[PDB]
C-alpha cells in the first residue's frame, strides 16, 4: 500500500489522494505542500560595503622631504606632497616655504555599516528543497512535518512514513552568481573578489566582516593640498555600494519566475510552484480500517446541482447515497478534473449528501470513488463573475 | 517608523487589473506574474496613474510599495 | 558502590559489588573502558 | 578476548566478577596486528585518557 | 601582454610559458601548481556512530502489573513483562510469584565516541577548486599565493595578476553521496538520514552530535530476564558503524581516479592531476625588461649532445650563444615536445652554454625562443634503464 | 545458560527473502524448503552477510 | 586450550602438574561461540554436576 503518487509542486492547496490498498477500506490523504523552501548550496565570497576614506593623518615636515612607502594597509594611496605652508591655527608654522613638505596618505577601509548594512556575493549552486508538509492524515487528523525532497528521505513525524520528490522542476531561481543585500536578493553577476572596477559594484570586496584584508579599487587618487592648508584632499568614487542602492536592479522576490519568494535566512527561495513531485508514502497499517466495517455504498447516484465553472470549491453535487451500514466515507475524484473539499462524508442508512468542488471543464465527467464505489457525476457547469483575490483550489487546466 | 503608501483602487477586468492609483510619494510597484515566464515589471509611480497587468490564469502578485505584497486569481 | 547481578560470578549468577556493565572494547590502544557498580 | 573478566581479593575471598564482550584491539593502520609494538609511525588512534580532570 | 595559455593540470612541476610581448624583452613564466585542493559544496546530512544502548533501569512491580509508555527517547523500546520472581541480594524480595512484574525499557543514544570517532554523510556537490600557485617570475622569483579556478578571479598577492581556469577537466573524484571518517573518505550510497537499516550503515543516524534527535533503527527488541533474576535482555544488532570499520570499502584516496589525494580539513581532495586550465596573466609592466637592453643572440647553434629520452631532465644540447651585448636571456621551447629545467642562461659576449631539458620524440625537432631568437635543436635521444622513483617532468607525449 | 544470536532484518521481496544479517559468531543458518523438494541449505555465518 | 596445566602451591614450592590435551568449548546450539554468555535461551547442553552425592 505504499501509496506513490506524482504531485504539483504547489504551495497551498491539499492533493487529497485515496488510499487504494487491496483488502482493507481505502483511505483519503490530504497533502498540503505548505511551503518549498529551498535552500541551495551556496559560498560566501565576500562581502561588500560602502568604504570608509579614514585617512591617517597627514606628516607635514617643515623643511625638506619626507618619502613615503607603501604600508599594506587596503588601497593604501600616499603621495609625498611639497610646496606647501601650511595655516595652522597661527597662520603658517613651518619656516620653510617650498622645503615645506606635507605626505598624504589614506586607505581604504570597511564602513562602520559594513558590518550590517552590507552586500553580499555567493556562488550558488542547486542543493535540496524541503517543505513543512501537513498532512491532516485519515483519521489521524493530524501532521505539521519539516521534510526533504530527494527521493529516499523519510520524515517519521506523526505515524507515517513518507518519501518526497526528487521533483522534475530543477529550476534554481536563483542564478549561479547572486547578491544579497539585507533582504533583497539580486541574481548578479557580481564581478568577483579582487577585482571590482571602482564605482563599480564591488570596489569594496571583504571576504567577511571580520576579514582585515580585502580589495579597495576605489581609485583612490590624493591630491595637494591647497594654498598652505592643512587637509587632505581624498578624489575617490563614492561606492558601488552607494550606487546599488539606487541606481540598482530589482530584487528576485520581484522579477523571479515560477512563483518564489525570498528570505535574508537559510537563503532560502519559498514556495516555488513549478511541475511535480514523485510523491510516496508508507501509512500506518493500524489507521487502515478494514473494508468490512464501513458501509458499501453502492446501488447510489450522483448529479450536480449547481455546478461553478471555477476555482473556489463552488461544484456542488448531491449524491444519493445507498449505504449498508451507517458511518464516515472517505471520498475522492482518481481523475484530476475535480478538486473536493470534503476528504470525508458521514452517511446515515442510505440517505444524500452534498460536497463541494472545483473543476475546469464544462461538462465534468469525472468519477467520483465513495469508499469503493465509482459514480461518475456528469453535467455542465456556470462561469463566476468576482475574479480578484487569491490562489485557486483547481489547478487542473486541461483540454476542455 | 515607516513608510505606507495609500492603497489602491482595485479594478477588475477579463484577465486583466485595472488599477486606478493615486500616491503620496513616489512609489516603486513591481509585479511578478507567476508563471515559470516571470515577466515582472518596475515602475516609481508619484504622478497618479491608471495602470494595467495582464493577469494571467494561474495568479499574479502585486506590491503597492512596501504595503504588503498582494495575490490574485484571474482565472 | 552499586551492587547489581554478575551474570557468571565464579559459580554462576552471584550479586557481586564489582557487576560488569558496558564494557566498550571500542578504541584501539589495547585499552577498554569498563564500569563496576563499584565505586573505588 | 571473547570476554572479560574482572575481580579484586578483599583478603579472605577472590570475590570476582565476570561477563561476555567481544573484544578486540586493531591499531589504526592499514597493518592488522594484535597488538601495539615499541616503534612505528605515530598516528591518529582513538583511545581513553589516564585522567580524571 | 595579458598573456592567455591553457595549462595541463597537474601539481609539481612548472610550465615556464613565455611572455611575447612585441615591443619589450619577453620574459619566462615558471607556473607550479603546487596543490589542486578542490572543497566542493557539500552539507552535513548526518552523523553516525555505534549506538550504545544505555538502559534506563527497569522497573519491578511486586504485584500486578506496570503498563509501559512509548516515551520519545530515541527508539525507545519498553516491554512489560511477568512471571519473574527477580533474586536481588537476598534472594527473591517480590513476595507474589506471577503477579511479580518487570518493565524493562531501553533507548538507543549516541556513544560518547560519537563525538570522535564516527562516520559522517554528506550530499556533495561540485564547489571550487584552489591552490598555493608559487610562480618564482622572471626576475620577481617569488610569490606563493593561494588562488581559485572560476576564470575572472584574480589574486594581486607578489605583484601580479593572474587568472585561472575555469578548468574543463570537471570530474569530482568525490560521488554524489559520501561517507566520511577521520580522514577515509568513501564515496558511498549512504542510505538517508531517517531510513537505515539496522545493522546497515547508519543505524544511528544523528543529524549532528549535539542533536539530540536522531534515528534510531537499531531493531532493539528485549526478552524477559531469566528465571527470576533482575537484568535486561536487549537483544541487538551491533552497529552498521561496527561494521562499516572492518567489512567496509576501500577509501578514495586509494581508490578514486584521476590523481587526487584527501583529507578531513575543507573535504579537498588534493591535487587532482587532470585535464588543462585556460589560465591568463598580466604582469607588471615594471617587470618587463626593455627589448634594447637584452643582448640579441641571433646567428647562433644549438645541438643536443647526449639527449636523454626520458622524464628527468636528461636531455641536453650547447647552444653556439652569439650575443651582441652580455647578460642574461630567458628561455623556452613553444614547442611542447621540449620542457627545460632552465628559465634563464647567463650570457657572456657570444659565449656557449649548455641546458638540461626532457622529451618524448625519438627525433626531439623542438624550437628553442632565447630571448627572441627562434632554433632547431634537431637530435636523437637515448633510453634510460632506471624507473622507479616519484612523477615526471616530461608530461608530453604525442605521437613519435 | 546458553547462546542466542542477533535478531535477523528481514527483508521482503517477490518470492525470496533478502536477510542482511549480522551476527556475534559463527552461526549455522539452515533452512527447509517444505515442498517435497526439500533444497535445504546450511552454511556457518560469522562474517555479516546479505543473503537469499 | 590446546593443553592442560593444573597446579597447587604448598607454599615452599610451586610443585605443578602438567599435560596435553586437545580442548575446546562448544556451547550446544547452531552458534559456535568460544565462551557462554550472561544471556540466551536455555537448551540441553551436557555438563558435569557441582555435587559428590
Amino acid at each position: 500500500y505504499e501509496h506513490t503518487a506524482v504531485m504539483p509542486n504547489k504551495v497551498g492547496i491539499p492533493y487529497k489522494a485515496l488510499v487504494e490498498r487491496p483488502g482493507y477500506a481505502p483511505v483519503h490523504l490530504q497533502i498540503q505542500l505548505v511551503n518549498t523552501r529551498i535552500i541551495p548550496s551556496t559560498n560566501l565570497e565576500y562581502i561588500t560595503c560602502k568604504y570608509k576614506t579614514k585617512v591617517p593623518s597627514p606628516v607635514v615636515k617643515c623643511c625638506g622631504a619626507t618619502q613615503c612607502t607603501s604600508k599594506p594597509h587596503p588601497d593604501y594611496q600616499c603621495q609625498v606632497f611639497t610646496g606647501v605652508y601650511p595655516f595652522m591655527w597661527g597662520g603658517a608654522y613651518c619656516f620653510c616655504d617650498t622645503e615645506n613638505t606635507q605626505m598624504s596618505e589614506a586607505y581604504v577601509e570597511r564602513s562602520e555599516e559594513c558590518s550590517i548594512d552590507h552586500a553580499k556575493a555567493y556562488k550558488v549552486h542547486t542543493g535540496t528543497v524541503q517543505a513543512m508538509v501537513n498532512i491532516t492524515y485519515g483519521s489521524v487528523s493530524w501532521r505539521s512535518a519539516d521534510v526533504y525532497v530527494n527521493g529516499e528521505t523519510p520524515a517519521k513525524i506523526g505515524d507515517a512514513k513518507l518519501i518526497i520528490g526528487p521533483l522534475s522542476s530543477a529550476w534554481s531561481p536563483f542564478d549561479n552568481k547572486v547578491v544579497v543585500y539585507g533582504h533583497e536578493v539580486y541574481n548578479y553577476d557580481f564581478p568577483e573578489y579582487g577585482t571590482g572596477k571602482a564605482g563599480s559594484f564591488g570596489d569594496l570586496q571583504s571576504r567577511t566582516s571580520t576579514s582585515n584584508d580585502l580589495y579597495a579599487n576605489t581609485n583612490l587618487k590624493l591630491q595637494r593640498p591647497q594654498a598652505g592648508i592643512v587637509h587632505t584632499p581624498f578624489t575617490q568614487a563614492p561606492s558601488g555600494f552607494e550606487r546599488w542602492k539606487r541606481d540598482k536592479g530589482a530584487p528576485l522576490n520581484d522579477v523571479a519566475p515560477f512563483g518564489c519568494s525570498i528570505a535574508l535566512e537559510p537563503l532560502r527561495a519559498e514556495n516555488c510552484a513549478v511541475g511535480s513531485i514523485p510523491i510516496s508514502i508508507d501509512i500506518p497499517d493500524a489507521a487502515f480500517t478494514r473494508i468490512s466495517e464501513t458501509p458499501t455504498v453502492s446501488d447510489l447516484e450522483c448529479k450536480i446541482t449547481e455546478c461553478t465553472y471555477a476555482s473556489d470549491f463552488g461544484g456542488i453535487a448531491t449524491v444519493a447515497y445507498k449505504s449498508s451500514k451507517a458511518g464516515n466515507c472517505p471520498i475522492h475524484s482518481p481523475s484530476g478534473v475535480a478538486v473536493i473539499k470534503e476528504n470525508d462524508v458521514t452517511l446515515a442508512e442510505s440517505g444524500s449528501f452534498t460536497f463541494h468542488f472545483s473543476t475546469a471543464n464544462i461538462h465534468p465527467a469525472f468519477k467520483l470513488q465513495v469508499c469503493t464505489s465509482a459514480v461518475t457525476c456528469k453535467g455542465d457547469c456556470k462561469p463566476p463573475k468576482d475574479h480578484i483575490v487569491d490562489y485557486p483550489a483547481q489547478h487542473t487546466e486541461s483540454f476542455t | 517608523i515607516a513608510t505606507l503608501a495609500p492603497e489602491p483602487l482595485v479594478e477588475h477586468k477579463h484577465r486583466t487589473l485595472i488599477l486606478h492609483l493615486h500616491p503620496d510619494h513616489p512609489t516603486l510597484l513591481t509585479t511578478r506574474s507567476l508563471g515559470s515566464d516571470a515577466n515582472p515589471t518596475r515602475q516609481w509611480i508619484e504622478r497618479p496613474t491608471t495602470v494595467n497587468f495582464t493577469v494571467t490564469g494561474e495568479g499574479l502578485e502585486y506590491t503597492w510599495g512596501n504595503h504588503p505584497p498582494k495575490r490574485v486569481w484571474a482565472q | 558502590p552499586y551492587i547489581a547481578d554478575c551474570p557468571n560470578c565464579g559459580h554462576s549468577r552471584c550479586d557481586s559489588p564489582i557487576a560488569i556493565e558496558e564494557v566498550r572494547g571500542d578504541a584501539h590502544a589495547g585499552v577498554i573502558r569498563i564500569q563496576t557498580s563499584a565505586m573505588f | 578476548g571473547d570476554t572479560v573478566t574482572v575481580g579484586f581479593h578483599d583478603g579472605p575471598n577472590r570475590h570476582t566478577c565476570t561477563v561476555a564482550h567481544k573484544v578486540e584491539f586493531r591499531p589504526v593502520g592499514r597493518e592488522k596486528y594484535r597488538h601495539p609494538p615499541e616503534h612505528g609511525v605515530e598516528l591518529p588512534c582513538n583511545r581513553y585518557t589516564h585522567k580524571r580532570a
